[PDB]
C-alpha cells in the first residue's frame, strides 16, 4: 500500500545572539541515505538561501559562506532523520528554516521558525 | 562541464503547467534523457497528497534505464481518493484507472484559485457514461452517443441516449469536496537501451551549484 511522502522540521525557536540550536527534520517515505538532502531558510525580506547539504549515498557536505564553521548537516539513517547543529547564531540567521530532498524535484518540509536576539 | 537547458528534466513544466488536461482525455508527458533541475522546488504547501507505492521518491532521480510518465488531469477534489490501486467510481472506472498493483507516486493539490471561477468554470469535463470500466492506464476519447436503455439511439440525445461528456462547474464557494484538483501520476517504464543524458544515483557534486 501507500507511503506519505513529508519531511517535517523542528526544533526551532527564540535564542540570544552566540547560542546554539539544532533543527531536525524527520523524513517519511524515502530513505534519507538515499537522497541528496539540504537546508534552506526563507528570511522575511529575501528569498531563498540554501545553507548545508549532503550527498546521495554518501558523507561529502557543503555549506554556504555565510554559515561555515558555525552550521553542521548530518544524517541518522536508522531515525530517518536529517540534523542542522547551528552553532554562534548571529540575528541575520533569523529565518524560517527547510530541510529538503531532491527527487527529480526538490521536495521541502513545511518549515521552522529561528529567530536570533 | 554542465547539461544543456535541453536535457534538464521538465517537472516544473508539469507541476507549474497554466492549463491541465480534462481527466477523460488526461495528458501524458515523458520524461526521459534528463538531469534533474536544482531550481525546481515544492514543499508542504504545495501538495494536499504526495503518496508513493512500493516506490521511493528517489527512483525519480534514476533514468538511465527508466523512463518517468507524468499523468495529469483536474477532477473534483471527492474524487482524488479514485487515484489509487483497487478504486472504483466514476473516475477510476471511466476516466483515469491505475492498476492494483500500482507502482508509482500520485501528488495532487488543491487549484479552486486557478480552476475554479465566479458563475462557474466548465472547461474540464469527465466521461460520465461507458460500457465498460477502463483497464488500466487506458485512455478513451470517444464522443458516441451513449444508449442507457433497450432502444438504439442511432446518434440523437434523448431519453436513456446520452452525449457522454459532462463538465465539472467549479465555482470558488464549492464545499472543498467540489472544488477542482489538480492531481500528477508519476509512473516508471522500464528500458532496454540505456539513455543518451541521464545521472547515477550517488552524487556527482552537482550540489555545488546551489552554493555559487
Ligand atoms: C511554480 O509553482 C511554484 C509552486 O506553487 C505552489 O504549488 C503549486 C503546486 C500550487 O499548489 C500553487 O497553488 C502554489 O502556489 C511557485 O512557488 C510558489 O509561489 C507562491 C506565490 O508566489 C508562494 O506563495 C507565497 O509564499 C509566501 C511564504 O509563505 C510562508 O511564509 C509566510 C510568512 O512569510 C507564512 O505566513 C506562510 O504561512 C508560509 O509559511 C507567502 O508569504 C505568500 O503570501 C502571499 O500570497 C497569499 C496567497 O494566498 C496571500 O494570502 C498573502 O497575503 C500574500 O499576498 C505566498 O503564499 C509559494 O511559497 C511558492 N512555493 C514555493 C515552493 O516556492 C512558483 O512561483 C515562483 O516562485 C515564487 C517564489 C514567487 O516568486 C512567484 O512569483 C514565482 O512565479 C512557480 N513558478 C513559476 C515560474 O511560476
Amino acid at each position: 500500500s501507500s507511503s506519505q511522502v513529508q519531511l517535517v522540521e523542528s526544533g526551532g525557536g527564540l535564542v540570544q545572539a552566540g547560542g546554539s540550536l539544532r533543527l531536525s527534520c524527520a523524513a517519511s517515505g524515502f530513505p534519507v541515505w538515499q537522497g541528496e538532502m539540504a537546508w534552506y531558510r526563507q528570511a522575511p525580506g529575501k528569498e531563498r538561501e540554501w545553507v548545508a547539504a549532503i550527498s546521495s549515498m554518501g558523507y561529502k557536505t557543503y555549506y554556504a559562506d555565510s554559515v561555515k564553521g558555525r552550521f553542521t548537516i548530518s544524517r541518522d539513517n536508522a531515525k530517518n532523520t536529517v540534523y542542522l547543529q547551528m552553532n554562534s547564531l548571529k540575528p541575520e540567521d533569523t529565518a524560517v528554516y527547510y530541510c529538503a530532498v531532491m527527487v527529480g524535484f526538490w521536495y521541502a518540509g513545511q518549515g521552522t521558525q529561528v529567530t536570533v536576539s | 562541464g554542465s547539461p544543456n537547458i535541453t536535457n534538464l528534466c521538465p517537472f516544473g513544466e508539469v507541476f507549474n503547467a497554466t492549463r491541465f488536461a480534462s481527466v477523460y482525455a488526461w495528458n501524458r508527458k515523458r520524461i526521459s534523457n534528463c538531469v534533474a533541475d536544482y531550481s525546481v522546488l515544492y514543499n508542504s504547501a504545495s501538495f494536499s497528497t504526495f503518496k508513493c507505492y512500493g516506490v521511493s521518491p528517489t527512483k525519480l532521480n534514476d533514468l538511465c534505464f527508466t523512463n518517468v510518465y507524468a499523468d495529469s488531469f483536474v477532477i473534483r477534489g471527492d474524487e482524488v481518493r479514485q487515484i489509487a490501486p483497487g478504486q472504483t467510481g466514476k473516475i477510476a472506472d471511466y476516466n483515469y484507472k491505475l492498476p492494483d498493483d500500482f507502482t508509482g507516486c500520485v501528488i495532487a493539490w488543491n487549484s479552486n484559485n486557478l480552476d475554479s471561477k465566479v458563475g462557474g468554470n466548465y472547461n474540464y469535463l469527465y466521461r460520465l457514461f461507458r460500457k465498460s470500466n477502463l483497464k488500466p492506464f487506458e485512455r478513451d476519447i470517444s464522443t458516441e452517443i451513449y444508449q442507457a436503455g433497450s432502444t438504439p439511439c442511432n446518434g440523437v440525445e434523448g431519453f436513456n441516449c446520452y452525449f457522454p461528456l459532462q463538465s465539472y462547474g467549479f465555482q470558488p464557494t464549492n464545499g472543498v469536496g467540489y472544488q477542482p484538483y489538480r492531481v500528477v501520476v508519476l509512473s516508471f517504464e522500464l528500458l532496454h537501451a540505456p539513455a543518451t543524458v541521464c545521472g547515477p544515483k550517488k552524487s556527482t557534486g552537482t550540489l555545488e551549484v546551489l552554493f555559487q
